[PDB]
RNA sequence: AUUUUU
RNA sequence: AUUUUU
């Protein structure tokens, strides 16, 4: 109705009155480069709204695959992310000798102790998460000579278990993911626990989920000229882990009512 | 794809209508609908199908106990008070606390208190001493719609009870509705 | 205000859904509960004020305590026509079912970005408004006992 | 998995979480500052490790090897009344290192946004890995830094207010941590 | 030819730097709510122009049929 | 038809991403493209594929002659300074002023200056007294890229002569490159 | 400037490649060309002046 | 699929005879052959048909 | 040794190519190189010690 | 890499 | 008024 006609009542007069010369005026009209338009980003959990956008930019004839095709690190492209999950030394207890039966050997904070010191894989980013639910792979070592001989039950606590520990009876226990392991016959046991909890997800850095234990289910039995330092060790693994709920660095946060 | 209205940036005096469920999102998230029970508790039928405690009154002779019924600004029910009108089945809930005698039990939309003087055709069920009903109380109003907040919202309720001897006692009541009807939504109320 | 420092507080606050009239109905009513809660924050200034700020969200967060959020759920707002904001948190408890009247939901906090610029004839601080409502997948479960009384 | 989503979040929430957007720096456009007059940079690629409250503070201290691609939202808010230009570049290591020996007003070479303000508010910029070795050694300035100039000074009128903030945000496009190393201890990938 | 670009130069950059996780970030730009408009209402003999017009608001689920 | 864009009215701060090949026009005008000679002196190939004096070195005894290899800010190579990084073939050409000797010349981008203590395999082409040698060292560097402007940028030299009586001389040395791979270009360098 | 009277001039000069940094760093190396050649002016104003 | 002795555990005294390409692995790794230069350096021919001072 | 520590070092240092016989020859000819590297330990211990 | 030339 | 339940 008007307003934006400038380019058709100018662009056309003259091409009413051109001359075999050809016209001697044209006209165009159209919408500016900077038009009232709004752009909204997100990223990770984060969403910038701006109402004054302008066009993006970027290097020449551009490659944002990222990917350095020559593999100067040869590693799997994954290997960062997973890195977390890696298996880890949780605990080593040395297996003092004339410790009765039931007599508890050494435990494990789970699933805190994955984040034991800022030295562990996962430490890094269990710092930035209140929520967890993950699953676990354990590999309880002990090493024995021969001539020696014992038994060690390797069993996995919830934290039901945990709190009444004292109420439930020893040798009953191979009722909960366990390894009865006889010494001199295995130097290793392997235990697959699920995520165990009476709620969905369990509070970063809190021994909820229960934790692993190490019994002596029948004492060292070493002879005279046989070594008497045994050591147990206590390797992790996370099947599947999980990190959610957002928060400040290290901060107990509860997800608990 | 996503347009930037639905990632936050937005505008208040584009509101209208009233009721617009429009979708928020961003990277890594997404309205996930996940249920726990067989049904919902949110419904007006169900939440308000469960009765809440009303009032308490102690008798001593066999006089009439007349009573304004209302929408409740303490219990769960109180979830009315974000509507403005109301329609529909009434269930009361009385307990007759009696040694030995009958409670007769009406109700009435009607103001005038005189058609209550007789009870004639007020619904006057028969609760025996130590019993109690569940009458659900039809929606006998002379106006269409019952503003949720009067001091009579709901109809009267009536209560004569037909003693025996020198036997006292107190008559509990609490109640419910049946499908309720509520329209037009106002704003929240406040605390005291 | 445009006092307010590029990185000074303009509000911050441990977020319960009592501090909404509409949500504290369902508080009074319901035991339990579950979905997403979106904040809406509505800053009404001129059309020649212009400036950012960013609203962040630390859910179940209970220290109330400027933190930077970097690494919370944040939104940054540039003033423009539609000075309405707003920020979704997604359902997050160690339950399925949380109770609508217990833990906190977060820590809210709106940081100053950039300073709330003017000129002659425009206001050198605005008003602004923070609603808040349930997502599209909210839900309340268990009818419970009243904390407190309506008029 | 948890079959109730008691967490509504994306299962690779925390597997991104470390190339979220974050804020990289806020300086304040002081008054009176001649053209070429650097305004604020920024130490890339490690500024986001800047602080252990950094998203990607966490992961970056087991890793000594990184690639990565940028993705920059330079913020800078003036009332209409007042007017200006600034000129946010990228400048890689080999910029950086020899500054001083390129010509002002030939910047516009480098991936960047001559943004006018009260025109724009925000400047977008996606910077793919850009270096003269496939893998920067992580927590180094290598991989250059992004800067921002004064293209045109400051034109603030009387009444108009006097206190212009810029602010860098940064998303990494794409991160990749190969090298493994003891907690944040400096190793060296070059020669 | 610019000025609105900015969303498919931020939206397919990702998409074109994205691994098994997928982007890293989506980007959408369009008009805002509050555009350049002019309403205009007629009733009995009356006509109200307004050039700044907003979003008409009503009840829930609401019958004029009156 | 011809938008107003094309007019010469834009916008600064949409010229993003780099590299916007926008025709400009207006009544009576049109880019014209007309060819002056076969080919392109433009190209990166061509304009390089000609030498450029670098330095000369004059000796006396039979040492050696190591010097780190750069691009040039002063001949039409100085058009290497609006880039930033290289690889590609290096030409080097020598010419090996002597009465009566030869001339040991290698190439190396290896910062060691032990691993050229014995020039084994760092091609010790000879050049005959009084002759010129033009060698092309392939991309030997333990760098993906070369910073274009480094003091090494391109690898280093090495001039070791074997004269056989009191005979001394000078050795000047110019160079180009055959094929090069130019990337992200910086701003334009600055005068003296 | 707003004092600059209806026909001064705010900017006169005569114009040579060497006086362009990308340019001049041509006109360092090539001997002759030919070509059209654009200039353009950016001003930097609020939005209320015109 | 792999088998533990392609993972690291193996025994020295059975590596007769001489020249045993077994292949090594461990999660998020494998063997990645890339080259710089369309050809070999290694081989005898290339390396030695190139001379040294005597 | 029986007597080291569970956690205690048995043997620790920074590890060149010439450190290799077989290798330390083609440091001494090659200037560069790439690929992965494999050491193997060997502990000759006897049937009972574990 | 018609990243010698067609 | 599948405004008892499917």
């Amino acid at each position: 109705v008007g307003n934006e006609i400038g380019g058709n009542l100018l662009t056309k007069v003259a091409d009413d009155a051109s001359n075999i010369l050809g016209p001697n005026c044209f006209a165009t009209t159209a919408e500016p480069e900077n038009k009232n338009v709004v752009q909204a980003t997100t990223t990770v959990n984060t969403t910038n709204l701006t109402q004054h956008p302008s066009a993006p930019t970027m290097p020449f004839s551009p490659d944002f695959s990222n990917v350095d095709n020559f593999h100067s690190m040869a590693y799997d492209i994954t290997t960062g992310d997973k890195n977390p999950s890696k298996l880890v030394r949780l605990e080593t207890h040395e297996w003092t000798p004339s410790w009765a039966r039931g007599y508890q050997i050494t435990h494990v904070e789970l699933p805190k102790v994955f984040w034991d010191h800022q030295d562990k894989p996962a430490y890094g980013q269990s710092r930035y998460f209140a929520a967890v639910r993950c699953g676990f792979h354990f590999q309880v070592q002990v090493n024995v000579n021969q001539g020696t001989a014992g038994s060690a039950l390797v069993v996995y606590e919830p934290k039901p278990v945990v709190t009444y520990d004292s109420k439930l009876e020893f040798g009953a226990f191979t009722n909960l993911p366990h390894v009865l392991m006889n010494l001199a016959e295995t130097t290793q046991a392997d235990l697959c626990i699920p995520y165990v909890a009476d709620t969905n997800y369990v509070k970063t850095d809190s021994s909820d989920l229960g934790q692993l234990k190490v019994y002596v289910w029948t004492p060292l039995s070493i002879p005279t000229g046989s070594a008497n330092q045994v050591d147990v060790t206590i390797l992790g693994s996370l099947l599947q882990l999980d990190f959610q709920n957002p928060r400040v660095f290290a901060q107990d946060v509860n997800i608990y009512d | 794809t996503m347009s930037p209205n639905e990632l936050g940036l937005t505008s208040a005096q584009d509101d209208g209508p009233l009721g617009q469920e429009k979708p928020n999102y961003f990277l890594n998230f997404r309205s996930m609908n996940v249920d726990i029970f067989t049904v919902s508790h949110t419904k007006v039928d169900n939440l308000f199908g469960r009765a809440w405690f009303f009032m308490e009154h102690t008798f001593t002779n066999e006089g009439q106990w007349r009573v304004p019924l209302e929408f409740p600004k303490q219990g769960h029910g109180s979830l009315s008070l974000l509507f403005a009108y109301f329609t529909g089945e009434l269930n009361i809930h009385v307990l007759f606390l009696s040694e030995r005698g009958f409670l007769r039990v009406a109700h009435t939309y009607d103001t005038s208190n005189d058609r209550v003087n007789f009870l004639s055709s007020n619904g006057v069920i028969t609760v025996p001493a130590g019993e109690q009903m569940t009458l659900s109380a039809p929606y006998y109003s002379n106006k269409p719609l019952r503003t949720v907040r009067d001091n009579n919202s709901l109809g009267y309720l009536m209560c004569k009870p037909f003693l025996t001897g020198t036997s006292t006692g107190k008559i509990e009541v609490y109640l419910s509705l049946r499908c309720p009807n509520f329209f037009f939504p106002l704003p929240a109320p406040k605390v005291t | 205000s445009a006092t307010t420092a590029p990185q000074s507080i303009v509000h911050r606050n441990i977020v319960y859904l009592r501090l909404f009239p509409n949500l504290n109905v369902f508080v009074n009513s319901y035991s339990y509960f579950r979905g997403s809660l979106v904040l809406r924050l509505s800053v009404y200034a001129s059309t020649f004020n212009r400036g950012r700020l960013r609203m962040g969200f630390f859910p179940n967060a209970t220290t109330d305590s400027t933190s930077t959020l970097d690494n919370a759920i944040y939104t940054i707002c540039d003033i423009g026509s539609d000075n309405s904001f707003e920020i979704t948190i997604p359902y997050s408890f160690s339950t399925w079912m949380r109770k609508t009247n217990g833990h906190p939901i977060g820590l809210f906090q709106i940081e100053v970005l950039n300073r709330l610029t003017y000129n002659s004839s425009s206001p050198s601080e605005v008003y602004c408004i923070v609603q808040g409502k349930m997502g599209q997948d909210a839900r309340f479960f268990c009818p419970t006992g009243s904390v407190v009384t309506f008029q």
